[PDB]
């Protein structure tokens, strides 16, 4: 609880929907309002899980 | 560009028309003059069941309306 | 003595764009999975499209 | 059968945000 | 890729034997030069070094825009997802050749420069109108035409399959073919049979479905039809049933019929007015031929007109055989009981008989085939014709 005050003075995270992935560890995501983005995946996740 | 936005409200209307709980006391009353140019998805068992018309008066009801106003 | 399947599917599914390309797919998976089955339909496409 | 139509507009919404660590004086 | 554009002998002349073996020499030697690169300095210079220079050059989040216009060579105008438009320069990393307006791109953050292109999807209009695969039976289905088969083959197939004779005399093939005759003859069959055995794309269009309750959409569907047919492939455009949609200017009225006049007027120009469309095969099918607009009938648009008669006792013996080729046949039946007798009934009537005998047998839950199946089926198909006939006695 004492540590907690700094951790919520920290930026949030977006949520989007994967249309479909393509080669070289990238996907294609419309977020909520805006266009579609070709972005990077994490190192903890896999391409096959998408 | 428009009737998409119009009909998706009707879908939003019908979705939250169906699933209250059949226990929460919410009464919904709607009224028009023209009961003809309607979607029969409103005219389903579960959403809108009671259908009440307000017709023109007759000789007895003309006497009753004349009595109250005068 | 066949597995009856009633599909109402009137217009609330006609609006659904992103899953509109799969609602027939897994439904026909469901027909060939459960039993000798019989799928029933109605006016719903003719009100939607001709 | 041979009938024209007009149209309409559905304008999108707009929103903006910043880091908000900028002071607006510089005067005086 | 576009290695040498010359084809001009176009025969067994010794010139092509010399030129193509020069091309054999310049390609072997280019290979044998470059084979001695991975032999003596077999270095991997640009596996990731080309990539990591550029993946670090572009941003890690990519954003999809939309082309609007293209200006001189590097800077073009784009559109963001909301409508904010940016006059940004493209790089020499994207294929400039598949960069036409109305396409998605990839952008940057700071300078918003065009970095890459996203590939397109398949248009729905091909999936609507194109008979996608080889649909149905081949020339084992048809009953003895052998002259009508010969005309459509040398008008479409032999021009397409073996083009060598037209370019000897320099004479272009004829363009348009009309299929006409009494209904129930096999006009839809002959289109689908050529659609079965083909090498180019085939397009089927029902002509009655070209009348919209809006307006302007008549010519709009036409001008997109040949646009798709030209841009896609070598193409064969078949439009069934043009007789009740494009007949003539019969009264020059208004209110819909004037719109139908405008749709055929666009189709007439979209068929042939300007900049000859090239590798576009047009095949049209009618029942009636007389009440057609002669501006379509003139050459330059349609050059082949093929009558479809009705054989009497000769090709029917296979049409009765082919429609009974996949079914049972008990020994009590003779097809000559019906072939020899009446001489006018259509091949569609023969199919109507050969299905009804299968209907009459299994309705009564019986075994294979009786003669009285073919008796009652022929009697029924008479009333299938006659009950819609107002004819009295000699008119
Ligand atoms: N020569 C034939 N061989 C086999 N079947 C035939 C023949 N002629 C007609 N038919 C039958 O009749 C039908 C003919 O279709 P078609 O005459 O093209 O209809 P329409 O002319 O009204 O478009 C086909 O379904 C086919 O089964």
């Amino acid at each position: 609880l004492r540590e907690e005050l700094q951790l919520l003075q920290e930026q949030g995270s977006y949520v989007g929907e994967v249309v479909r992935a393509m080669d070289k560890k990238k996907v294609l995501v419309k977020v909520h309002p805006e266009g579609k983005f070709v972005v990077d995946v994490d190192k903890n996740i896999d391409i096959n899980d998408v | 560009g428009a009737d998409r936005e119009v009909q998706r409200i009707l879908l939003e209307l019908l979705n939250q028309m169906d699933g209250f709980d059949q226990n929460v006391n919410v009464k919904v009353i709607m009224a028009t003059n023209r009961a003809d140019t309607l979607d029969p998805a409103l005219l389903r068992p579960g959403r809108l069941d009671r259908k009440i018309e307000f017709p023109l008066p007759d000789r007895r009801q003309k006497r009753l309306i004349f009595s109250t106003i005068t | 003595d066949c597995t009856f399947i009633r599909v109402s599917g009137s217009e609330l599914v006609q609006k659904f764009i992103g899953e509109g390309a799969r609602m027939v797919r897994e439904l026909f998976v469901m027909a060939r999975e459960h039993a000798p089955s019989i799928i029933f339909m109605d006016e719903i496409d003719s009100i939607g499209s001709s | 059968x041979x009938x024209x139509x007009x149209x309409x507009x559905x304008x999108x919404x707009x929103x903006x945000x910043x880091x908000x660590x900028x002071x607006x004086k510089x005067x005086x | 890729a576009s290695k040498l554009p010359l084809v001009t002998p176009h025969t067994q002349c010794r010139l092509k034997l010399l030129k193509l073996e020069r091309i054999k020499d310049y390609l072997l030697m280019e290979e044998e030069f470059i084979r001695n690169q991975e032999q003596m300095k077999p270095l991997e210079e640009k596996q990731e070094e080309e990539r990591s220079k550029v993946d670090d050059l572009r941003g890690t989040p990519m954003s999809v825009g939309t082309l609007e216009e293209i200006i001189d060579d590097n800077h073009a105008i784009v559109s963001t997802s909301v409508g904010s438009e940016h006059y940004v320069s493209i790089l020499s990393f994207v294929d400039k050749d598949l960069l036409e307006p109305g396409c998605s791109v990839l952008l940057n953050h700071k300078v918003h420069a065009v970095i890459g292109v996203l590939m397109d999807d398949t248009d729905p209009l091909v999936t609507v109108m194109k008979v996608e695969k080889a649909p149905q039976e081949t020339y084992a289905d048809i009953g003895g035409l052998d002259n009508q088969i010969q005309e459509i083959k040398e008008s479409v197939e032999l021009p397409l399959t073996h083009p060598e004779y037209y370019e000897e005399m320099g004479i272009k093939p004829p363009k348009g073919v009309i299929l006409y005759g009494p209904p129930g003859t096999g006009k839809t069959l002959l289109a689908k049979a050529v659609a079965n055995q083909t090498s180019a794309t085939f397009l089927r269009v029902v002509g009655s479905e070209l009348i919209q309750k809006y307006l302007g959409d008549g010519p709009k569907l036409v001008r997109e039809l040949f646009r798709v047919a030209e841009e896609h492939a070598p193409s064969i455009v078949f439009i069934d049933e043009i007789d009740a949609i494009g007949t003539k200017r019969y009264d020059s009225n208004s209110g819909g019929e004037r719109e139908i006049q405008r749709t055929m007027l666009e189709l007439l120009n979209q068929l042939d007015g300007f900049d000859s469309r090239g590798d576009v095969k047009v095949i049209m099918a009618t029942n009636r031929i007389e009440t057609l607009d002669p501006a379509l009938i003139r050459p330059g648009r349609i050059d082949r007109k093929i009558e479809f008669p009705l054989p009497d006792e000769k090709t029917k013996k296979r049409i009765f055989q082919i429609h009974t080729s996949r079914m049972t046949l008990a020994d009590d039946v003779t097809l000559d009981d019906l072939i020899m007798a009446k001489d006018d009934l259509s091949g569609a009537d023969i199919k109507a008989i050969c299905t009804e005998a299968g209907l009459m047998a299994l309705r009564e839950r019986r075994m294979k085939v009786t003669n009285e199946d073919f008796k009652k089926s022929k009697e029924n198909v008479l009333y299938k014709k006659q009950e819609g006939t107002p004819e009295g006695l000699y008119l």
